[PDB]
């Protein structure tokens, strides 16, 4: 809010600020573009499907175990057990000192509502394979859908059935270690931590910034009139209104730069989830190191987290070829 | 004008343990917010009067002109207190307590009646609320419906196979350049 | 149908409309910007010369030179930002032309919704418009399937396709189209036993 932040609560504020023209209404038209865009980014990443599929009550997926990513009925929020660690590891009176017209609008999509979108992607990629993203959903057994994935790698399907028991145990043991790995080290979520820390720090520098005098005899507009002649008191406040307005310009230009990087990183996520999730990817080292098999999405505060599943060859032997 | 310092706000007593010398409380804001009155020997804590940003929900001008007003981050029972002469910059205090006020996380909007079914979003509000101009006519607020609920029957020995197909043509638009300007 | 779709609603070309709106809008706020006095006596330039003595009119004229000079930098900085998003969107358009048009794309949901076939480009003011042609499966009928088959004490697996049953006896068919075929050694291969 330009009027309140600059020199608000002064009858001589608005009229003197009025003659400067259309400055703060120029800035106001730039911080609403950022506000609108930040709601569109979430609409392209999570909202790529319409029918909200639901998982069957029975959970016998050919020996596989998916209890650590499916929605949890116990918690009131439809959040899986992996997401619980993610929410607790992001630490989102400093909010009350924003009386200077620096508000924080709420996001359009509530946290408990994005979880429904994520739960639809999972329930559509384990009962319908990958066809639900490119037409009508088609059910298929999971022990047979995997054989399609192995075919794409270049390994014939006759090896999956003969090793179904070993692969099932091997996959279940792999998903368990992800839960402990995230909690053990706090640097895993450093990508999300600085997104909210940088923004919060920028606000603090702006509020603390107005205490400067900028060459004026005093740093407060209220008391600068009772000690100096009103004939030229306009001169000192002019040195003050310009300096206060100029710093507001700097903060806006910073947000324009940051929003460009986020939009670049939003489209990259919107591309990974359209290929690594709704299909199989042949792009090497795009959906995780090794040959790609399938991916599952998980939500997080201001971001998304993937769990790529990859196939990596084990020990080998020398041979003579012709 | 306590202690010869001008300002504006409401006054409340605070329990901060002022030492026998210190007279003013201060924080990062660096704008006076607490005064020790020279009239008596108590502690006064100053906070700015209640304020907010006015947002107006309006349908098409030719369609109608009835509007619903939203105040961000204020208690819904606080806005009736604002109805006085020469207390608000606006004088349209008639909407302060009018139709059924519906409370949301981003404040409470007035002039809109809250249905409890769902539709598609027409005008976004915040925290999963949208408003539109539906049928004799009024502005309604609801909760977004993500989509039509669906269920897929999963069995371990059944497969679904298409027996037909269809061909569709889908468009797409991309900007490529803009005007060249010289000053 | 696509000809009527464009002519039905006028909101289709919104992305190519605000490109010219934004640049035309930033010029107007630039012309009106010089009307502000910037704390000087008057916005008119030459009159302040003939009204005030040259000894201190420099002070008045300086606060107006800086006021207009700062206005230009804000405009230029805006152009650099806007030129950044357009260039970041022309590379995407160039990539679409090299992959979707000149060839067939295996990247799911990149050159349309469905399985990609082939596309056509069309020109437009300050932009381009594509016409993706895709293949969408129609209605489906379920069946009963088995992973393999064992006839001579040895498991058999399909070469391409999956075994389906209609109730009486089994068949092999493609994944994306129901064309049942009689089970045959040419369509299968043998590996191991069936225990
Ligand atoms: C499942 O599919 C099989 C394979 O098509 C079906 O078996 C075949 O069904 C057709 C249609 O009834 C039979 O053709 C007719 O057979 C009669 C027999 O007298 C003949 O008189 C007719 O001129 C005509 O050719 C075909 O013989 C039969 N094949 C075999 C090996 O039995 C089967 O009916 C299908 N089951 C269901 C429930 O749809
Ligand atoms: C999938 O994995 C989970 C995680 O271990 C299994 O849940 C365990 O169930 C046993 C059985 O009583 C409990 O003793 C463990 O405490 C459970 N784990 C946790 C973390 O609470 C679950 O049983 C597995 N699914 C299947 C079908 O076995
Ligand atoms: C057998 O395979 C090994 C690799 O597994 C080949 O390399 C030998 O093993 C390691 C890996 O390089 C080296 O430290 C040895 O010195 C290698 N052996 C030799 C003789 O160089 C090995 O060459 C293969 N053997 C043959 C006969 O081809
Ligand atoms: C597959 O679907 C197409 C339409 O998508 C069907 O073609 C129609 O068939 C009916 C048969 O009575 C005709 O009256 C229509 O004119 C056809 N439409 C078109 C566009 O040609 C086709 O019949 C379906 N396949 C099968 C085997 O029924
Ligand atoms: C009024 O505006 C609407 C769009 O907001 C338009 O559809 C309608 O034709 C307009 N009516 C007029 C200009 O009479
Ligand atoms: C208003 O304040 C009361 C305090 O008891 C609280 O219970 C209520 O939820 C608040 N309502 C709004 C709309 O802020
Ligand atoms: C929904 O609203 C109608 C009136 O609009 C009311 O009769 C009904 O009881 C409500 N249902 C709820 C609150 O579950
Ligand atoms: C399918 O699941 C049911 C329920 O667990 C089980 O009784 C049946 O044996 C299973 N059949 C196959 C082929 O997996």
């Amino acid at each position: 809010d330009c009027t309140m932040y600059i020199c608000g609560d002064s009858t001589e504020c608005s009229n003197l600020l009025l003659q400067y023209g259309s400055f703060c209404t120029q800035l106001k038209r730039a911080l609403t573009g950022i506000a609108v865009e930040q709601d569109k980014n979430t609409q392209e990443v999570f909202a790529q499907v319409k029918q909200i599929y639901k998982t069957p009550p029975i959970k016998y997926f050919g020996g596989f175990n998916f209890s650590q990513i499916l929605p949890d009925p116990s918690k009131p929020s439809k959040r899986s057990f992996i997401e619980d660690l993610l929410f607790n590891k992001v630490t989102l009176l400093i909010c009350a000192q924003k009386f200077k017209g620096l508000t924080v609008l709420p996001p359009l999509l509530t946290d408990e509502m994005i979880a429904q979108y994520t739960s639809a992607l999972l329930a559509g990629t384990i009962t319908s394979g990958w066809t639900f993203g490119a037409g009508a959903a088609l059910q298929i057994p999971f022990a047979m859908q995997m054989a399609y994935r192995f075919n794409g790698i270049g390994v014939t399907q006759n090896v999956l059935y003969e090793n179904q028991k070993l692969i099932a145990n091997q996959f279940n043991s792999a998903i368990g270690k992800i839960q402990d790995s995230l909690s053990s080290t706090a640097s895993a979520l450093g990508k999300l931590q600085d997104v909210v820390n940088h923004n919060a720090q920028a606000l603090n520098t702006l509020v603390k910034q107005l205490s400067s005098k900028f060459g004026a005899i005093s740093s407060v507009l209220n008391d600068i009139f009772s000690r100096l002649d009103k004939v030229e008191a306009e001169v000192q406040i002019d040195r003050l209104i310009t300096g206060r307005l100029q710093s507001l310009q700097t903060y806006v230009t910073q947000q324009l730069i940051r929003a460009a990087e986020i939009r670049a990183s939003a489209n990259l996520a919107a591309t990974k989830m359209s290929e690594c999730v709704l299909g199989q990817s042949k792009r090497v080292d795009f959906c995780g190191k090794g040959y790609h098999l399938m991916s599952f999405p998980q939500s997080a505060p201001h971001g998304v987290v993937f769990l790529h599943v990859t196939y990596v060859p084990a020990q080998e032997k020398n041979f003579t070829t012709a | 004008n306590f202690n010869g310092l001008k300002g504006t706000g409401v006054l409340t007593e605070s329990n901060k343990k002022f030492l026998p010398f210190q007279q003013f409380g201060r924080d990062i804001a660096d704008t006076t917010d607490a005064v020790r009155d020279p009239q008596t020997l108590e502690i006064l804590d100053i906070t700015p009067c209640s304020f907010g940003g006015v947002s107006v929900i309006t349908p098409g001008t030719n369609t109608s002109n009835q509007v619903a007003v939203l105040y961000q981050g204020v208690n819904c029972t606080e806005v009736p207190v604002a109805i006085h002469a020469d207390q608000l910059t606006p004088t349209w205090r008639v909407y302060s307590t009018g139709s059924n006020v519906f409370q949301t996380r981003a404040g409470c909007l007035i002039g809109a009646e809250y249905v409890n079914n769902s539709y598609e979003c027409d005008i976004p509000i915040g925290a999963g609320i949208c408003a539109s101009y539906q049928t004799s006519q009024s502005i309604i607020a609801y909760t977004m419906s993500l989509g039509a609920e669906n269920s897929v029957a999963y069995s371990n020995n059944s497969i679904a196979i298409p027996t037909n197909f269809t061909i569709s043509v889908t468009t797409e638009i991309l900007p490529v350049s803009m005007t060249k300007t010289s000053v | 149908k696509i000809q009527d779709s464009l002519s039905s609603t006028a909101s289709a070309l919104g992305k190519l409309q605000d490109v010219v709106n934004h640049n035309a809008q930033a010029l107007n706020t630039l012309v009106k910007q010089l009307s502000s006095k910037f704390g000087a006596i008057s916005s008119v330039l030459n009159d302040i010369f003939s009204r005030l003595d040259k000894v201190e009119a420099e002070v008045q004229i300086d606060r107006l030179i800086t006021g207009r000079l700062q206005s230009l930098q804000t405009y230029v900085t805006q152009q650099l930002i806007r030129a950044a998003e357009i260039r970041a969107s022309a590379n995407l358009a160039a990539t679409k032309m090299s992959e979707c048009v000149l060839g067939q794309s295996k990247r799911v949901d990149f050159c349309g919704k469905g399985y990609h076939l082939m596309s056509f480009p069309q020109s437009a003011p300050h932009g381009v418009v594509f016409l993706h042609v895709t293949y969408v499966p129609a209605q489906e009928k379920n069946f009963t399937t088995a992973p393999a088959i064992c006839h001579d004490g040895k498991a058999h697996f399909p070469r391409e396709g999956v075994f389906v049953s209609n109730g009486t006896h089994w068949f092999v068919t493609q994944r994306n189209f129901y064309e049942p075929q009689i089970i045959t050694t040419d369509n299968t291969f043998v590996s191991g036993n069936c225990d």
